[PDB]
């Protein structure tokens, strides 16, 4: 039996296309894992959730947001947070598809997943933006844990949007989870070495080849 | 606070939805401004849904579960099962759910599920496996005390059990109350089979005495000879009106000294519809619309009173049956001519008044005679009724937009009482 | 086909027996049959107790969940030094079929501590019954595995299970268990039910054959909360008592027994005033109604050739054996089974747990009524399986009960 | 006897523990039950940061405690008012024990409190105020453990803050960890002015039982909140002459009766009677047949009590009469009407709402209105029954019931852990 | 501005003197400042026990909670007759900064319970820290509140604790509380812990400012778990213990005591094998080093005009008062806070969490190495803020802490 595309992203054609064409390209190389390639075609799970927030003149907006978790065989979903007014839905199942793969390809312990919310926050008061983080990590409560969940920062987000889903899910959970996002600052269970982790990375492997 | 980036410009049955709200603010006073979340549906999830087929492929299905609001209780709402299931159509749904549950008085907010899957294209072990599935991946909403799932397009009884079933295993609990529509067996209602046709009966005589209608020798045409038609057709006939005509799918017949519904049903079960019923004449299509009656109820397709036929009804009430068997320009018609509309949103609610009843027995498996439960039933519709009824006099509008405006009302008071947190 | 009980596997096979006969006048489904056959699951338990004398002393419990196919499991905890994995199980099969007879939307389950509970102080019995409660909490629960009296464990030790359990879950939860004092959402009253729903049965059973009770004459065996109760009851709905008997003998009164005088010397002696009788002559005596309401396998094949009562009332499960039951049919007798006849605290107990869930209590007139039409309308089923079927009571009850119980499992289905 | 001291405010603790003892010689208590009755299970103070309107975070001191839960989950209703402390809310958790044990709820007692001026705050500030102190108790709250209801400065729209905040934290709807609700939401019918509607259910019942009338009867309303308006309220139309009304400014006195429809309307608007005819303090002392105590506790004091005319006192806020003045009233004949009974209809009403909230099926104004008269009269009537049965005193019978209800529950689940 | 304790403020008004004083030296936030001036939560707790001879006694007890911005709260448990709210209020703020200043992932909290635990008998007492334990299952957990030993509460004690804990819960979770036996998830390193960190923490600073060691002679005062391990350890590094002083009085030795001469002798008989000083003369002996190892207020300001001492070792809390300190520091004194000394007992705990938090242990030489890297690191952090601010140890590890605090606090804001 034939498994349709995805019905929700209309017939076209962009970024979540790019992914599968990728997943794709891949299954010549797979053997006897070949059948099960469309698994990797399907996100476990995509949640849109409604962020309300009061504004500073009172007033109350509604932003869009997502958590997409692309798959969860190999672990908790992890995947950051992008904040950007031109965030879709497709957009995000895409990124979480690429981290299930980058997940994988360095051989963590995880799924993939990724957030966004659709916000220009060069538009928001700090005050209106702390809201809008903690209103977004209520509403995708049913779904974090350092055991099930792990956000991270992405375009437009870093330590203080960390810091705030750190508080506000142990908070909502009556105790203290470092662990359930990453990216934290230090002084939150952060960790060293997150400023030169990739430029390294970039000369570890570089030298891993030159090796060979 | 711009529309919805995720169905692209491709709004459809979602924006039927939300112009139903906007045409709703002129009556909603100080809570006017919250109107707005009313658009927003709280929660989608969409799932994945693997199942292992018979030939030992996997197939893999779209599943969907939508909270549209919950400021007045625990989603609730059934479960779809069609091809052509879209998330848009889930939402849409899950609205109606919020504004009918609201204008009945029920606690629930509005919820749907749909699998986009052609049932018929599977075997029962596969329809199986497809439920159980379904019903794990949105273990994470479910709950008597969040979410209440039910029957609704090609889903019954058979499916209601196997939700019921793998949510309890999957919990370690027995809770009949996670969803509805269950057998009797599983902890069901007595009373489902006709609390849709009783409450439109129940509606309309409501209806009747606001206008000192008797019921007692009115005449009665009927549209549908189905479940709410046939129930509707044997209420009215049990409290001494007369049905006169039934059009169906197959003809119409018509006799003006009565036709005897239980009689009629023999016929129907027998024949597969109405045509050739022996103790009648037949009847030209159109001429149904025109006949002389007090009471008309269309409990068939959608859209069967129209521009076309709309200005020959002579009935004083019309009580809907099925879900938008009018047209906006016929309630402009209806309106000029002085008709009665008992709109369907509260007058067709018999069925999810029941579900309700379902949930309050399962709390404690404490279940209620059939007479208790039509005699519950009588109390909500005709409270619903009332307060339908009343806001359509202090606001000088139809039946129809009061219904609404209850529902929006109701769900926005709720909201503003809460406020926002967090 | 089947569970086999490692040891004493009277009560299951007897059990089995009954369901073997009534696959044949039944629709059941092989799914629901293998599912009756195998109960869930059989817990023993180690129960550490801190003895008054500072030693340590371990008991031995159980819980059996048999069958949850048409609700949670529901179930009493007896006692008693004769209690085995193989009699609970064969118990919480029993009561599986007991409520499904009953249409009670609950499963069957049975537990027990092998322990002898006057020979303990009553500081070591709480202990015991503390410990038995606290190892179970993460399999039981009100819509789980609701417990309940049976033998040597009364109202205080219901109270000591529901405390237990309650400030350990750490909110609390009347619902855990049933057969309460009125004080902690027990009642109303009974305790008194079994006896009570017994005759009622019994009532609407003679209303049916024609058969006097005006003044007919009962015996009762057993004297425990049940047979009390019976007593109690016959003689206040114009019976004449002429005996009483317990596990020592039987005191007899042909023109009938003063009923509460003699609980009263019983209940402050632990005997009865005069022992006119020995333990077996009891069944033999001249009256129209005999009544078992002590312990199973009081009545033997051998025993029902004395008897001369027309009514024979099976109150304690399995109080009249499988060979006992087939004579008395033969020669004509009215043989009301456990089955309909020792619903009535199974049924006092639903209501109580009813009331509980709700918070809200009926007062004394609306529990009776709600019992009675109750009593009443499975008396009615019963009886129309029976006809229908052409059968005695048993297997009209049996094949009424084994319909409801395939309709539920058929429903659920196999998972996970 | 040893108790639980509360290191500040210990008055209204003191209070009842005087009366445990009065009436531990007349009912059968066991040690251990008076172990439990006389230590608190549990005493909370929380620290409620909140950030105020100007952005500056201004702290806040709230309380919760659970006095005793033998006969159920504990009730208690929770207050914002300058004067709450710890030992007064310890008072107060203990009196809800006894009061539902009177009025035979399956209840054990608690009370909460913030110390807070509400007048003092802005609707935002007063919001999140009541949603921290809600948060803060989330996991030591719930319709199974300590359910919340309203009292002094603590609206229905507060309760909905706390259904709200509770139901939002815990992801499912839960109408029943509180009471006091907007119909809205889960709320039952039109009590509370069940507080004032049970005053005079009892008046009432009490007349007709020692064969007194009503009919033309003259009424001192002290305390004009939602209790003293609906007393008031009552009181007319039973066909009884309000002669005066009084706030914590003074009072309003008319020797042939007040419209009580004029005078609640101006207040209601202007949050003043139409005019002050007396100071506070002298509306004791009026000619009157009936003196209701609807305000505040320590309302009518030792001295105040000899300028009393009146036959029969009903003190309907808690420990709104001393035990002092109770004394002497009793001495000059008076009939004293005891909070513990008069008191109950507001709890009464919560433990319909709380009740219809476990299964969600919601009764009609008519069903509730029956419901709660029927238990009123029970409640009466059992009251009554034991105070003849001893010889006793209203209180004290009311005491004796009690008791005698908590020993049981108290003896039978014993001690554990 | 502040948390007004109705009972006993001493400790708590010494925490808010200090915080105080701090302000004017550290950038704090006004939100931070509120949030450690009023602890999170205060709870009382009544106690009920069924005594020996069968009557019930209710004691009282509490656990505070002051802060939580850096992580779960960490506190110590007394049984003493002398607990109060406001001291486990003071108790647990002094927490809060300690476990900031030693950089661990801890809030503050303390607990305790009115008793005299010599008073009862081991089975009284296991009952009564059962109930305490069990009547804050709901409040403390491996990531809430985690406990440890003090004042009258030993490793047996934190057993029970642990064991009440783990059997309510029906999981086996070691990191409820610390201090607990090697068996049950204890550390090797150690419950001697106190007084390795005291004198880690004394030879790293004298190191730091040329002040000879080895044969400077030492007095110490307190003989419990923490003086002894103090005076064992000051021996090793080769040092003379010319002192060691209890309640009592003290035993001297000019030429250096054999420490565990001495200590064998006091454990097997209670005593110290003579008594050469009153009480009072103890901190008036001539010597390099005075250690507080014993109880709060033991060195007030008339006392601190006794002392000869070039350095004065704070490793009690609150040991030495503010204004004995203020003397000492007038008179060129070094004196090491409570704050850094003595801070060794809370790593340790630390370094058992850890441990226990995934169930794999090291060997008594890598505790120890991890244990002397983080005090080296420690009085590296507060020397380095003590002299950017030209600040005393004490307002540096002052400083040092609230910075911490700040931080904290100002990036996980107000919620909800
Ligand atoms: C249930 C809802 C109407 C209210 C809720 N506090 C929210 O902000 O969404
Ligand atoms: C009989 C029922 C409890 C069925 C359940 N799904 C099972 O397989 O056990
Ligand atoms: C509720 C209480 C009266 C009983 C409980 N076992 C306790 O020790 O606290
Ligand atoms: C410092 C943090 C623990 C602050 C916390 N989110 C609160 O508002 O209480």
């Amino acid at each position: 039996m034939k498994s349709e595309p995805l019905s929700y992203l209309g017939k076209d054609g962009g970024p979540w296309e790019i992914f599968t064409e990728q997943v794709d390209r891949v299954v010549p190389y797979l053997g006897r894992l070949a059948p099960l390639a469309e698994s990797l075609k399907r996100p476990k799970r995509v949640l849109i959730v409604d962020v309300p927030v009061r504004l500073d003149d009172g007033s109350v907006a509604y932003f869009e947001g997502y958590r997409v978790h692309h798959n969860t065989a190999r672990g908790p979903a992890k995947g950051g947070v992008r904040y950007h007014p031109e965030v879709t839905l497709s957009e995000v199942m895409a990124l979480a598809g690429w981290m299930t793969i980058k997940n994988a390809a360095v051989g963590l312990p995880y799924g993939g997943g990724k957030g966004g919310i659709r916000v220009d926050p060069r538009k928001l008061s700090p005050g209106e933006l702390e809201r809008l983080t903690r209103r977004y990590t209520s509403e995708i409560g049913i779904l974090l844990g350092p055991d099930r969940d792990i956000p991270a920062p992405d375009v437009n987000t870093g330590e203080r949007e960390m810091a705030w889903m750190m508080d506000t899910y142990s908070m909502n959970v009556g105790r203290t989870v470092p662990g359930v996002v990453t990216g934290k600052p230090i002084a939150l269970g952060g960790s060293l070495g997150r400023r030169d982790a990739t430029g390294r990375g970039v000369f570890i492997t570089a030298a891993a080849a030159a090796e060979k | 606070s711009e529309p919805l980036s995720y169905l692209g410009k491709d709004g459809g049955p979602w924006e039927i939805f939300t112009e139903q709200v906007d045409r709703v603010v002129p009556y909603l006073g100080r809570l006017a401004p919250l109107a707005e979340s009313l658009k927003r549906p709280k929660r989608v999830l969409i799932v994945d849904v693997p199942v292992r087929l018979d030939d030992g492929s996997v197939a893999y299905f779209e599943g969907y579960r939508v909270h549209h609001n919950t400021a007045r209780g625990p989603a609730k709402g059934g479960v779809r099962y069609h091809p052509e299931v879209t998330l848009s159509e889930v939402m849409a749904l899950a609205g109606w759910m919020t504004i009918k549950n609201a204008a009945v008085g029920l606690p629930y907010g509005g919820g749907k599920g749909g699998i986009r899957v052609d049932p018929r294209k599977l075997s029962p072990g596969e329809l199986e496996r497809l439920t159980r599935r379904y019903t794990s991946e949105i273990g994470i909403l479910l709950g008597p005390d969040r979410d209440i799932p039910a029957p609704d397009v090609n889903t019954g009884e058979r499916e209601m059990a196997w939700m019921m079933d793998t949510y309890s295993m999957n919990v370690g609990r027995t809770v009949p109350g996670v969803v509805t529509g269950k057998p009797i067996a599983l902890g069901g209602s007595l009373g489902r089979r006709d609390a849709t046709g009783r409450g439109v009966f129940i509606t309309a005589a409501a209806a009747a005495e606001k206008i000192g209608l008797q019921v007692e020798g009115a005449r009665v045409a009927i549209q549908g000879f189905g479940n709410v038609g046939n129930a509707a057709a044997r209420a009215f006939h049990d409290h001494g009106a007369r049905v006169v005509a039934v059009q169906d799918h197959t003809g119409t017949v018509y006799n003006e000294a009565g036709i005897d519904p239980y009689d009629l049903l023999r016929h129907v079960q027998e024949f597969g519809g109405v045509r050739g019923y022996p103790k009648a004449e037949p009847l030209p299509a159109a001429d149904f619309w025109g006949l002389p009656v007090e009471f008309l109820v269309p409990a068939a397709l959608e859209k069967q009173i129209t521009e076309q036929n709309a200005w020959r009804i002579r009935a004083r009430i019309v009580a809907e049956g099925a879900n938008g068997p009018t047209t906006p320009a016929a309630d402009d018609i209806l309106l000029e001519k002085g008709v009665l509309v008992v709109p369907d949103v509260i007058a067709n609610a018999g069925g999810v008044t029941v579900s309700y009843f379902e949930w309050v027995q399962d709390f404690n498996s404490y279940f209620w005679t059939e007479e208790e439960i039509n005699a519950r039933l009588e109390r909500v519709l005709r409270n619903a009724f009332e307060a339908v009824w009343q806001v359509a006099q202090e606001k000088k509008i139809p039946l129809r937009t009061a219904a609404y405006v209850v529902a929006a009302t109701r769900v926005l008071e709720a909201r503003a009482l809460r406020g926002l947190y967090p | 086909k089947a569970y086999r009980p490692p040891e004493d596997p009277g009560l299951w096979d007897t059990y089995l027996e009954w369901l073997e006969r009534a696959l044949k006048v039944a629709g059941v489904h092989p799914t629901t049959l293998e599912y009756l056959a195998h109960p869930k699951r059989l817990v023993t338990l180690s129960l550490p107790v801190v003895m008054d004398d500072g030693k340590v002393r371990i008991f031995q419990g159980y819980r059996v969940v048999h069958d949850i196919a048409r609700g949670p499991a529901k179930g009493g905890v007896r006692l008693d030094p004769g209690v085995t994995l193989g009699q609970t199980a064969g118990l919480a099969a029993w009561m599986t079929l007991k409520a499904a007879v009953y249409d009670l939307p609950f499963g069957g389950a049975a537990g027990g501590i092998a322990v002898d509970p006057k020979g303990l102080s009553p500081q070591e019995l709480e202990r015991l019954v503390r410990r038995y409660t606290a190892e179970l909490v993460g399999l039981i629960g009100p819509d789980s595995d609701i417990l309940g009296p049976d033998l040597g464990a009364d109202q205080q030790v219901m109270a000591w299970i529901m405390d237990t359990y309650s400030m350990t879950v750490g909110s609390t939860v009347p619902g855990v268990v049933t057969g309460k004092p009125h004080a902690l959402g027990g009642s109303e009253g009974r305790d008194d039910a079994a006896g009570l729903g017994a005759l009622l049965v019994l009532e609407a059973l003679a209303k049916r054959r024609g058969l006097d009770l005006r003044g007919a004459r009962v015996v009762v065996q057993g004297l425990g909360q049940v047979g009390a109760a019976v007593a109690l009851h016959a003689e206040r709905l114009g019976m004449r008592v002429v005996a009483v008997a317990t596990s020592m003998g039987g005191m007899y009164a042909p023109e009938g027994l003063d009923v509460a005088e003699v609980l009263s010397a019983y209940e402050a002696t632990g005997s009865l005033p005069r022992l006119d009788l020995a333990p077996e002559e009891v069944f033999g005596l001249e009256a129209e109604v005999l009544v078992l309401a002590a312990r199973e396998g009081a009545l033997d094949g051998d025993r029902a050739r004395q008897v001369q009562a027309q009514a024979v009332v099976e109150v304690a499960n399995f109080g009249l054996n499988p060979e006992a039951e087939a004579y008395l049919l033969g020669k004509g007798a009215l043989v009301v089974p456990d089955l309909l006849s020792g619903g009535g605290g199974l049924l006092a107990s639903y209501l109580e747990w009813v009331q509980d869930l709700n918070m809200f209590f009926w007062s004394p007139e609306e529990v009776r009524e709600r019992f009675e039409t109750r009593v009443a309308r499975v008396v009615d089923a019963v009886c129309r399986r029976a006809e229908r079927g052409g059968l005695d009571l048993r297997m009209g009850a049996l094949a009424l009960a084994l319909e409801r119980l395939d309709e539920a499992t058929r429903l659920r289905g196999v998972y996970p």
